[PDB]
């Protein structure tokens, strides 16, 4: 099971990847 | 005649790591409430506060560099400062080099700011509500 | 990340970014409330008398323990328990090399062995000077805990009629070692100093020196 930190890490990294595809457009 | 409560502290001082026992010798339960390798030492909280004066609020990449030699979590910085500024969203404070003495004022002013509008939880003012 | 389960349309990507923002606010307040509780100041599941040591047994100097042991207990250990990471993993030899002869003068051993390294343990601990005695068998599927003894257990310290050798899983489909064995010891040595090598935070019981890279 994840911790609160690990979840926030995935969420930020995810946010960066999507912001990258939103900017790629 | 072997006292185990004294034998325990007396061992923990000489063998256990500095994070596991207080110089007191008693057990540091804060260390076991965080997974192995994600504990936040107090030498790390002072390292962060120091980084805010030299590199500002926004540059986590640069701070992790100097104070944590590239080993700390950018997002754990990003959050631990919210607790320093007692606010859930720190977009406003991006890029401001903040002195350690200005941080407590900014915290106290945001806690009290939070307390007044009943927009405060967990010593943190939630300026972003969902 | 993953790249193939992610959306590629604008409508799909904006929608996902909107839901992540909401979710970061959620796990933010859960992390502030967690840290504040821990901060002021929560209690862990660890008993107060436990004695954790995070170290690598290859790198660790056992003499530092030996000396600080004599300094405080006035005696070497009564019972030593192991769960070697057979081959995260340690070369079968490395563990073999460990100086466990230094560490205990008179008392017992408990080594956990999988069927593949069952024979190896016997001659591993006959090297350690232990005399093979008894086997505790755990039923979940089988795992065997091998027991040995050196020197003198004639002393009144130890209790010959220890608890029944067989043991069961506290839960169903469980992988951590069961707690009952720490009471088998407690019947065999009550308030005796005990060492655990390859320990884990859920192996932290009081009266026990626990050494593990994961503590
Ligand atoms: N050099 C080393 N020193 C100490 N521990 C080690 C090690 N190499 C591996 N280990 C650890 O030994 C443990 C083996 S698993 C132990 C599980 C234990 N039976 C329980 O569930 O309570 C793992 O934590 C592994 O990280």
């Amino acid at each position: 099971k994840f911790t609160n930190l690990e979840i926030l890490t995935h969420l930020y990294n995810l946010k960066a990847e999507i912001v990258r595809r939103l900017a790629e457009q | 005649p072997l006292d185990f409560t004294q034998y325990a502290k007396n061992m923990r001082k000489d063998l256990s790591n500095q994070d596991i026992c207080l110089e007191d010798g008693a057990l540091n339960h804060s260390y076991f409430l965080t997974k192995k390798g994600q504990y936040w030492t107090p030498l790390n909280q002072k390292a962060l506060q120091r980084g805010i004066e030299l590199f500002g609020v926004g540059n986590w990449k640069e701070i992790n560099y100097d104070e944590f030699s590239g080993k700390a979590n950018i997002v754990e910085l990003e959050l631990r400062t919210c607790m320093i500024l007692g606010i859930n969203d720190i977009t406003e404070y991006y890029g401001k080099k903040i002195s350690e003495e200005e941080q407590e004022e900014i915290k106290k002013s945001n806690i009290a700011k939070g307390k007044k509008e009943n927009k405060l939880k967990d010593n943190i003012y939630q300026k972003l509500q969902q | 990340d993953y790249l193939d389960r992610l959306p590629k349309s604008k409508k799909g990507l904006q929608g996902l970014l909107q839901d992540i923002e909401k979710r970061i606010l959620h796990y933010k307040q859960l992390f502030f409330k967690e840290q504040n509780e821990i901060a002021n100041g929560k209690r862990s599941m660890v008993p107060d008398n436990s004695i954790p040591i995070c170290s690598d047994v290859t790198k660790l100097n056992f003499q530092a323990l030996i000396d600080a042991q004599m300094r405080h207990a006035g005696k070497m250990f009564d019972v030593i328990m192991m769960d070697p990471p057979w081959q995260d993993s340690l070369s079968d030899e490395k563990i073999q090399n460990m100086p466990i002869q230094s560490l205990q003068q008179d008392g017992f051993i408990f080594v956990w062995a999988i069927n593949a390294k069952y024979r190896v343990t016997i001659k591993m601990i006959e090297n350690w000077g232990y005399k093979l005695v008894d086997e505790i068998t755990w039923v979940k599927a089988k795992e065997s805990c091998l027991i040995g003894v050196k020197g003198d257990v004639d002393n009144g310290r130890f209790k010959k009629n220890i608890a029944s050798d067989v043991i069961f899983s506290e839960r169903r489909g469980q992988s951590q070692k069961p707690e009952e064995i720490y009471q088998y010891i407690n019947q065999l040595c009550p308030n005796g100093n005990y060492l655990e090598i390859f320990a884990r935070r859920n192996n932290l019981h009081d009266n026990w020196v626990s050494i593990g890279n994961e503590l």
